[PDB]
């Protein structure tokens, strides 16, 4: 009753990895001598890799180890800490405070200098916007472009001499940039104002991913780079061809959809092996943005159908069937914020129902859209206890197939609908 | 799949407005609707994107493979085979097993590729840079020292054979009648495994120089992986056997 | 059949040398399994450098039912605190 297992050993250097067959059904402190022989004043045990000490009286078998597994050779689990005893209270205070990493220290103050600079930029750009949108006066413009221009330059000035700063100082430089353009003939907030600002940040965002050394802030500038270059074109057909009553949104659900459900391919758009983990992230950075980018356009112009009243029974049918495929086209998706992104959809449209009543002055829909994220928040929960309607292994297969035609049989189903909305066919 | 559908609900919503379907006016683009619907309804544009790329085909190190010779192979080996998919920590992509059948003889293969997207952490352990290559030649020596234990005599290959010379592609319905039945002056018969030994699945592929329930590949691709030292994940749907 | 004796963890005995030239003292433990029709299994080693990483992943468990607690209360949190604004806010007009 032989079991062919692995074992670890790396206590000296590097360590040292054999693999072997071991005879079960017995108490592991027999075979333990073996073992110390071949890989290599404690005591030491066999354990799973992920798991505690196994005991030294069970068996291979008891203990359960399939055939194949990969143990490791750590030690018995410990013995007591021995606890210190300090009678004298004051210098209670003073030894057992020290496990804290108190230490003011000359980096406390790094964290400390930056993070009120980012403020800084912030309350400054929105006083003078603030002082050019519910009054007007240029002189906001100066300064907006004159600190929109100056963190421009700080980015690309300790692009090499942080290298967490600098990432950290681009992605701020985008408010008061897109702040800025958006000023150019201002109209009433103005209609081709838009389209400048999604130049901007398009612009700022393209030159900063590329510029950027390595990860942590690279999933940011992807989404809003693809946001505003999406944004843009159906702004800018939208500035001279069509008037567009209503339709705009009709291009970005269906624009939004179309980002998500082709999502794989964009990423690999923007593509010895030894650099492959550096390699591998960035990929999955770029794919978690992406879909980003679908869930705030699919939202962006579903905002906009159901927004204001009088809207169509068609349309209310046009969002909700969007919301259903996005977050049954998640089961699709590995990562965790992959899933998560798609999955919130409903909730982040559903808020924004209620405040478009409350400052639409509604007070009727408001309290049913609350009621529309109960539901959703109530399915949350249940999805939580019990691990059992969340895994789809519970399941039957026909099940799993059914909901496969049920995906693709509503998230593609809704452009004859669209047809409708705007009556494309009725000319 | 879904692009079809939608386009074809497009244009018969398209048409279904056709009431006054005269003067030409409503009835042409009537005409032109029911005529599309027809071609998009999926097996012969997929042809004809086939028959272009082909035409245009007349002009990684992320997988390593290794193939194992045993002589007198046997369905009695099977599960030894089948377990080296899961352990160890190294999550072979693939297992697959070709047969050339030429004269009488059949050569025998064994097909054992790793990725290393997926088990990346573990390749990361044995050193900074990815030792890919020997690793796979660990396991490899491992299944040779572990098969004959059982007996089979082994040997390691790396010239290993060839199934196209480095010619008809068929692949089956799913079941044992057939690789019984299985013509011509050679044959070469390719099975391979793969999808969690927990329960596993597979696909196989056949290749000699319609019998009882082939298909043919219209458009070769096909071919062109199904020796045993190609890294490929041998297209076509799976079967939980 | 063919049943001999064999040191844990290793090939099994030769037939035909005495124990004593294998070097069998006192006290070992042997054990009485078949006999290897083939190789005696050298146990091929390959050295690791980094052994950390290998638990980093074990305990890096995937998705799993933890993610699912964030997103548990995450979106319980939003639901209340909207909920309080929601009504005073029907009340900054009226009530």
């Amino acid at each position: 009753p032989i079991v062919r297992v692995a074992v670890l050993a790396a206590g000296d250097d590097g360590g040292r990895l054999t693999e072997m067959a071991l005879p079960s059904e017995l108490p592991l402190r027999e075979i333990l001598p073996a073992v110390q022989r071949i890989v290599q004043p404690v005591r030491l045990s066999l354990a799973p890799i992920g798991g505690a000490p196994f005991s030294l009286d069970a068996t291979l078998d008891t203990v359960g180890v399939v055939d194949g597994d990969l143990l490791a050779l750590q030690a018995v689990p410990s013995g007591p800490p021995a606890p210190r005893i300090v009678e004298d209270i004051a210098d209670a205070a003073v030894i057992f405070s020290e496990a804290r990493r108190r230490q003011w220290g000359p980096t406390h103050i790094a964290r400390g200098a930056a993070l009120a600079l980012i403020g800084l930029i912030l309350v400054g750009t929105g006083l003078s916007v603030a002082h050019r949108v519910i009054t007007g006066d240029l002189l906001g413009q100066f300064i907006v472009s004159g600190i929109a221009l100056a963190t421009v330059i700080a980015a690309l000035a300790v692009r090499n001499r942080s290298a967490v700063l600098a990432t950290s100082l681009a992605v701020t430089a985008l408010v008061p940039v897109a702040a800025a353009f958006a000023l150019g003939v201002p109209g009433d907030f103005g209609a081709p104002n838009v389209l400048l600002a999604a130049a901007g940040v398009a612009a700022w965002s393209l030159i900063s991913m590329a510029g950027s050394p390595d990860d942590r802030g690279i999933a940011v500038f992807t989404a809003t780079a693809v946001t505003g270059v999406g944004v843009l074109l159906v702004a800018g057909a939208a500035s001279l061809w069509v008037i567009s009553s209503d339709v705009i949104g009709c291009a970005l659900v269906l624009l939004g959809l179309i980002v998500t459900v082709q999502a794989a391919q964009l990423s690999a758009m923007w593509a010895v092996l030894a650099d492959l983990p550096r390699r591998v992230r960035v990929s999955q950075a770029h794919q978690t943005g992406v879909i980003a980018a679908g869930v705030l356009l699919g939202v962006a112009g579903s905002v906009a159908l159901v927004s204001s009243a009088n809207a169509s029974p068609w349309a209310w049918y046009i969002v909700v069937a969007a919301a259903a495929g996005a977050a049954l086209r998640a089961r699709v998706w590995d990562s965790a914020a992959c899933k998560a992104w798609l999955l919130g959809h409903s909730y982040l449209l559903a808020v924004a129902l209620l405040v478009a009543f409350v400052i639409g002055d509604r007070y009727q829909a408001a309290l049913w859209a609350l009621a529309a994220l109960a539901v959703l928040v109530l399915v949350w929960i249940v999805a939580a206890l019990n691990p059992k309607i969340a895994s789809p292994d519970t399941y039957s297969l026909p099940m799993r197939r059914m909901v496969g035609f049920l995906a693709t049989g509503l998230d593609a189903s809704l452009i004859p609908v669209m047809a409708l909305l705007v009556g494309l066919f009725s000319l | 799949m879904t692009a079809r559908i939608a386009l074809a609900s497009l244009f018969v919503v398209a048409a279904v407005l056709a009431q006054p379907w005269q003067t030409t006016t409503q009835r042409w683009v009537l005409g032109v609707s029911i005529a599309a619907v027809i071609v998009l309804l999926m097996f012969l544009t997929t042809r004809i994107g086939r028959a272009l790329a082909m035409v245009r085909r007349n002009r990684d190190a992320h997988r390593a493979t290794v193939v194992l010779r045993v002589d007198p192979a046997a369905p009695a080996q099977l599960p030894v085979v089948v377990g080296y998919l899961d352990r160890y920590g190294i999550t072979c992509d693939k297992v697959r097993i070709t047969h050339r059948d030429a004269g009488g003889t059949r050569r025998s293969w064994i097909s054992l590729t790793v990725d290393a997207v997926d088990n990346l952490a573990a390749l990361q352990a044995r050193s900074a840079r990815i030792p890919l290559q020997d690793t796979t030649e660990v396991v490899g020596r491992r299944l040779a020292d572990h098969l004959r234990e059982q007996g089979w005599t082994v040997t390691v290959v790396e010239g290993v054979d060839t199934p196209l010379p480095v010619v008809a592609a068929y692949r089956v319905k799913v079941l044992d009648e057939v690789l019984a039945e299985i013509p011509a002056e050679e044959t070469w018969t390719a099975l391979e495994f793969t999808g969690s030994p927990a329960e596993p699945l597979l696909t196989v592929c056949a290749a000699v120089r319609p019998l009882a329930g082939l298909t043919p590949a219209r458009g070769r691709p096909a071919l062109a992986a199904l020796n045993p030292l190609s890294t490929e994940r041998l297209d076509g749907t799976a079967v939980p056997l």
